[PDB]
RNA sequence: CCUCCGCAUAAGCCUGCGUCAGAUCACACUGACAAUUAACAGCCCAAUAUCUACAAUCAACCAACAAGUCAUUAUUACCCUCACUGUCAACCCAACACAGGCAUGCUCAUAAGGAAAGGUUAAAAAAAGUAAAAGGAACUCGGCAAAUCUUACCCC
RNA sequence: GCUACCUAAGAACAGCUAAAAGAGCACACCCGUCUAUGUAGCAAAAUAGUGGGAAGAUUUAUAGGUAGAGGCGACAAACCUA
RNA sequence: GCUAAACCUAGCCCCAAACCCACUCCACCUUACUACCAGACAACCUUAGCCAAACCAUUUACCCAAAUAAAGUAUAGGCGAUA
């Protein structure tokens, strides 16, 4: 009989089976005409690598560092530290319109945006 | 392992008897 | 490029697929067989494309790259444990990167040539071997 | 890289050996020698202020007699209390399957404390003190075989002995004691008693291509 | 270059290369996004160096000089990933109110189990999709007996675990 | 396996002690010993 | 050889446990308590075997009735096969007709 | 003639015959996979 | 670790422990009293008194705690003798070896009487759990053992790949309502004018 | 000395005689470390309508029957690249280092590939051959086997 | 995935006779007449020799089809995983 | 004196009680464990037989909504077996 316990890879099966299965690398283009491959640049991932000249953060931290209590960032903390000053400083001045929250940051829709948070359209 | 005590006790007295007829006491 | 993440679909006329924090991690490996002077061998993930190893090495390490070739190396499934269950050595991707501008790489040599242990060595050096003429007599009694 | 390490209760050597003087047995710089000693003796009394070097020699003789008597009955527990871990194997290993019959007849002359030296502190936080004591006694010895046959010595006959026994106590340890560490045999020592059997020393077992070159 | 895949040449064969503590998640929360991006690439180059060194140690049958460096760089980048994902999760929950980044649905299956179908990205709609309509998100009535037998097996395993729990407790109280 | 026989040894020896002067496997193998010990009695 | 070579671990018994010491108490609760309870209501066990004996066929018929509804499938099937086998054995086989 | 060489392997045949998609294609094959998950098999299909 | 693993003197993963406990070992489990973390009196470096066996009534410093078997290894005490370096017909050197002791075989000592006491855990005014004696009533602190990592703070000089405590703690994060991708694109000045069109998600 | 083999592809299998270290018919076993790199092969193609009678056989002559394996056009639409995967071995199906089974191209004649004898003695019986005086089917159910290479005739 | 029959699209067949062939000799290839060996074997049907066919109702690679109250069969009550 | 022999613990059984189990990421109905394309198909039919009737041909108990009792009673049934 055949081995039905190991992983089914692209190394097994006949020519057609071997060429039609891959290893999980994402596609960077399409196939046309005489099995001719057209690579599409926008489908090729571009590595956004920053300038590291003048950077003071090294891979390890000195052991002479004070211990800090862990505090996971919440949406409550983000609201209290990002838009709450604006809302308070606009209410005490008395110019809060409860219909234009767009000026405080609120995004009604995520459409038309380049980096939409739901459904996510951006890589890590 | 079988349950019980009586056969094990009998076997120990048999073992003690043979050890005596093997290395007899002075 | 990145592992284990959904990729945003591209419809013609759309933005560039950009990655910002890639989780692609490669190893420079000493070649087992003899290679040309321009060849650098890497072990890369299965989901890393040669277009992305070129882009990775030219973006993060600023290495001019002329050619990239890849192969899939199979790990053995022959080995068995005490339950007669086969243990799988993994599969990896090997990549051969040929450098540009006439540059040349050779793999360097990264490995060039206790009170208890000193106690053990001192006792071993103090303990002389038994004299044959002593016959087997204990050698401590001064008598 | 565990935080537990071996807690050694002795050392593996002799601290500044007493080169036995030629003529010490044939006849029936001193300030520096006895200076190193006094400096160290004070170190020992820093670690325990009830030590008298005038009181050591009789204790050393008692430890000697009782240790060597353990070798007669094989009391390895008492031996580990009157002798160091450095002295245990080279006192027991060659007697393991033999019968040792030892006795102490008398002492020809009283025992003398003849050297006191101490190690530094940097031995793992432990500081040891090592005292050399000369002995000239009269002992008997008869080492028997696995089958009860004589190999060495005579049963009743006492013979003279000169030994420079080096005792050691670990001073930092709270329950440390004075135990027998080694003994110096002089390089000028008299030759020992002949054994009771004949011995063949083999020559070179030669491979066939080799030639016997005398 | 490739000298950045290798260590400093003065560290080669030094049997121990000292290190520093891994980045703690709170410290990475103190730093900003752009600095976390740059630190991600610094830590990435360090991890590539350490993985290269570990593979060459395996090749030469010698111990790796200090594997704690590799462990601590993996912890540092895990903490960085955690911080960035928390910031995105907080903004997504603030702006859209959705608690996951990928869409999905609780659905049934051809086997009668309830699964979290994670959605895939398509160009045509679902009624026109061939492969999607070949898949069955419903259990026909011959699955209920196997569901009952599956539940009964889970009950037989739980009852065993809890009886042994009590037997082990009584054996402990027998000894002490 | 509640209630098993635990003294079968002593039963086999009660038969076997009367066969120890016999010749062959019947002096030690119970299945042949019994047949010959009943006949000796 | 099928006999222990050593003595078994000793089997110490407390004849004065709370359970041993109070065995049998309230077993005359009806005749000494104005017949308000029954010792069969003192019995604690399976719900189909409180104050009833039966043989094996009667026990199997009784359990399928009181708890065959709330019963696992494999164990119910096995009970049905057991009742069928015991019906055939008790009604058709034996030495005494 | 001589027997025993009745398995003439072919991956296309083995996947078309006893594979997951064929199994799920019939309800009885669905119950074959259900029977194997209940037994706890590590290879439900081929 | 495999179930019913027998903890011993060697750490679980060493060469001696891989020899003692192979992947196929199945031994009888060791029955261990369930002593919780909220009631473990023995720590490392604490001075205890051995009460049972040879070395009875004797005070030492514990050098190892194995919580999985309620074991303390007191430094130098409960000792047996074993050779080390037995390679050729060389005997090796006899070393003293410590056998572990149980928490009912050791008892903590109060720092003045230097006699066996009994500690009961009691929160203090600062909320610090503190070992309070039962005969007397003072506080025995947790003894300072060097560290688990092996890093001693006083002699810590940062190397070429360690970030300075100052830079490590420089707060650069202004909390905003934008993403790392959005911020990094603005910072690095990448420009994108093409719009991401709607994708049917199912 | 043998070569009825061989070398490739296909299918199948899936690290299965590469290096290092290590044991206990004769020394392909265990653990570790490596390796198969695309141009060969796989993986193809916008729509709607529309078009497509005349074999192959050296395609010529010629003869066929069983009557055959290879073709477009019109008008819209259309900018971009060399991705992904197979690539090792003494190998697969026959419970086995099984005298069996196993598609195609080349060599079929060897430039590939291999070894019938562990050592001796030289009894019977048995196996496989070679030679055999005179005779020549007398053998046997039968010229079975072997050797020659050979006539005529029944029944179905 | 054997085998019986079928579908789709493939492949192979030297040399000689006569040139018309379900023609003859004859390889590869397909089968299996007779004998000997083997009979827990090399083999749950093999080996050596001898044979039948070998341009045809041939042989054969691949994918597909028909399933048991059935299928399939140039009827042997054949074959449908020893 | 070789081969051996011994061993108590993994765990399990019957009850009681109590309503059991599903989103690290990613992948998975196509040749499952395959990023990414013009379709659509779709679930519901009385079990039967072994066996007993000493063959067998009508017939031959199979939880169906807490115990007990009425009661193996009325009834049914090649008025047989049996129900
Ligand atoms: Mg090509
Ligand atoms: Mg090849
Ligand atoms: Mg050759
Ligand atoms: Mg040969
Ligand atoms: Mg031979
Ligand atoms: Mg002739
Ligand atoms: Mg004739
Ligand atoms: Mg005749
Ligand atoms: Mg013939
Ligand atoms: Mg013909
Ligand atoms: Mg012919
Ligand atoms: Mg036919
Ligand atoms: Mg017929
Ligand atoms: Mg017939
Ligand atoms: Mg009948
Ligand atoms: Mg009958």
């Amino acid at each position: 009989g055949a081995d039905r316990m190991s992983k089914w890879t692209s190394k097994r099966g006949p020519r057609s089976f071997r060429g039609r299965k891959g290893r999980g690398a994402k596609g960077i283009g399409f196939l046309t005409s005489g099995w001719r491959f057209v690579q599409i640049k926008e489908m090729v991932p571009e590595f956004v690598v920053p300038d590291l000249t003048g950077f003071k953060l090294k891979p390890y931290v000195s052991y002479l560092a004070p211990e800090s209590e862990e505090t996971p960032l919440t949406a409550a903390q983000l609201f209290s530290e990002a838009v709450a000053p604006a809302i308070e400083k606009d209410f005490k001045d008395g110019t809060f319109d409860p219909d234009n929250l767009e000026k405080y940051g609120f995004e009604p829709t995520q459409e038309g945006k380049l980096f939409q948070l739901y459904p996510r359209n951006f890589l890590r | 392992v079988k349950k019980g005590f009586r056969a094990a006790f009998r076997f120990q007295k048999e073992l003690e008897r043979q050890r005596l007829l093997r290395c007899p006491p002075p | 490029m990145a592992r284990n993440v959904v990729y945003p679909l591209y419809r013609l006329g759309g933005p560039q697929l950009r990655v910002f924090r890639t989780n692609f991690f490669i190893q420079l490996v000493r070649p087992g067989v003899a290679q040309p002077e321009d060849t650098v061998q890497f072990r890369i993930p299965m989901e890393m494309t040669r277009v992305d190893l070129r882009n990775y090495l030219e973006g993060i390490y600023n290495v001019p790259v002329a050619a990239v070739r890849t192969r899939v190396q199979h790990g053995s499934n022959k080995r068995r444990d005490h339950r007669n269950v086969r243990i799988k050595k993994p599969d990896y991707k090997v990549a051969y990167v040929q450098l540009a501008h006439g540059q040349t790489f050779t793999f360097p040599d990264l490995f060039p040539e206790d009170d208890l242990y000193s106690m053990l060595e001192e006792e071993r050096q103090q303990r002389q071997s038994s004299d044959p003429r002593r016959g087997g007599v204990p050698s401590w009694f001064g008598l | 890289k565990s935080d537990r390490s071996i807690h050694l209760a002795c050392t593996a050597g002799i601290f500044d050996a007493y080169v036995p003087p030629e003529g010490d047995a044939r006849i029936s710089e001193r300030m520096k020698k006895t200076m190193a000693s006094q400096v160290s003796i004070r170190r020992i009394k820093d670690y325990d202020a009830n030590f008298k070097i005038k009181d050591f020699p009789e204790k050393a003789k008692d430890i000697f007699i009782e240790a060597h008597l353990c070798l007669n009955n094989s009391d390895h527990d008492r031996l580990h209390t009157l002798v160091t871990e450095h002295c245990f194997p080279d006192m027991t290993w060659d007697i393991k399957y033999k019968t040792v019959r030892w006795s102490f007849v008398e002492s020809l002359e009283p025992s003398h404390v003849v050297q006191v030296r101490c190690s530094s502190m940097m031995n793992q936080g432990n500081v040891y003190g090592q005292i050399t004591v000369r002995m000239h006694t009269r002992q008997t010895l008869a080492i028997y075989d696995r089958f009860g046959r004589l190999m060495y010595g005579q049963e009743d006959v006492p013979k003279d002995v000169l030994e420079y026994v080096v005792f050691e106590k670990q001073l930092t340890n709270p329950y440390g004691s004075w135990r027998m560490h080694t003994k110096i045999v002089p390089p000028w020592a008299p030759p020992k008693q002949p054994i009771l059997k004949t011995v063949m020393i083999p020559g070179p077992q030669l491979k066939p291509e080799e030639e016997y070159e005398e | 270059g490739l000298e950045e895949f290798f260590d400093d040449p003065k560290n080669w064969g030094q049997e121990k290369v000292k290190s520093g503590a891994a980045w703690t998640c709170q410290q990475l929360r103190n730093k900003s996004n752009e600095d976390l991006h740059k630190l991600w690439y610094v830590l990435l180059k360090e991890r590539n160096m350490l993985l290269t060194l570990e593979q060459e140690a395996k090749r030469q049958r010698l111990p790796m000089p200090s594997p704690e460096r590799l462990d601590k760089v993996v912890d540092s980048m895990d903490a960085l990933d955690k911080v960035v994902q928390e910031r995105e999760d907080a903004l997504r929950l603030l702006q859209t109110g959705q608690e996951r980044a990928r869409p999905g649905a609780w659905r049934r299956d051809i086997f009668g189990r309830i699964i979290w179908h994670k959605f895939k990205q398509w160009v045509i709609p679902w009624h026109l999709n061939k492969r999607y309509n070949r898949k069955r998100f419903f259990a026909l009535p011959y699955v209920d007996h196997f569901l009952r037998l599956e539940r009964e097996k889970r009950a037989r395993i739980k009852a065993r675990k809890e009886n042994l729990e009590r037997k082990k407790a009584k054996i402990l109280l027998k000894k002490f | 396996l509640r209630n098993r026989v635990t003294d079968r040894y002593f039963r086999i020896q009660e038969v076997l002690k009367h066969a120890r002067h016999f010749r062959g496997r019947k002096n030690r193998c119970y299945r042949l010993a019994v047949r010959t010990v009943i006949r000796a009695f | 050889i099928g006999i222990r070579l050593t003595l078994p671990p000793p089997k110490v018994v407390d004849r004065w446990n709370e359970k041993r010491a109070m065995f049998g108490v309230y077993d005359n609760i009806g005749i000494l308590g104005n017949f308000e309870k029954h010792p069969k209501e003192l019995i604690r066990g399976p719900i189909w075997l409180r104050g009833w004996k039966g043989n094996e066929l009667q026990r199997c018929i009784r359990k399928r009735k009181m708890v065959g509804s709330r019963m696992f499938a494999d164990d119910l099937h096995n009970l049905n096969k057991r009742i069928r086998y015991l019906y055939k054995h008790f009604n058709r086989h034996g030495k005494f007709r | 003639k001589a027997r025993g060489n009745e398995y003439q392997p072919s991956n296309i045949k083995r996947k078309n015959k006893h594979g997951w998609v064929r199994r799920l294609s019939t309800p009885a094959g669905v119950q074959v996979i259900l029977r194997r998950m209940l037994k706890g098999r590590k290879s439900l299909s081929h | 670790l495999p179930p019913h693993y027998r903890y011993g003197m060697s750490p679980p993963g060493s060469v001696a422990d891989k020899r003692k406990n192979p992947p196929w070992i199945r031994r009888r489990p060791v029955v261990v009293e369930p002593i919780s973390d909220e009631d473990w009196y023995l720590f490392c470096g604490d001075t205890v008194e051995i009460l049972e066996g040879k070395d009875a009534g004797k005070q030492g410093k514990v050098v190892q705690v194995i919580r999985q078997r309620n074991w303390v290894v007191v430094g130098g005490l409960n000792t047996h003798y074993r050779y080390i370096g037995k390679t050729m017909d060389y005997r090796g050197t006899m070393i003293p070896s410590e056998a572990p002791l149980l928490h009912r075989q050791v008892k903590l000592v109060d720092p003045m009487d230097r006699k066996p006491t009994e500690i009961e855990w009691r929160f203090t005014e600062a909320g610090e759990r503190v070992r309070v004696s039962t005969r007397s009533g003072r506080i025995i602190p947790k003894p300072e053992f060097p560290r688990a990592d092996g890093i001693v703070p006083e002699t810590w000089i940062d190397g070429p790949k360690d970030t300075s405590v100052e830079d490590a703690l420089e707060r650069t994060y202004v909390p905003c309502l934008k993403t790392l991708q959005e911020e990094v694109m603005e910072a690095m000045g990448i420009k994108e004018t093409r719009k991401y069109k709607k994708v049917y998600w199912y």
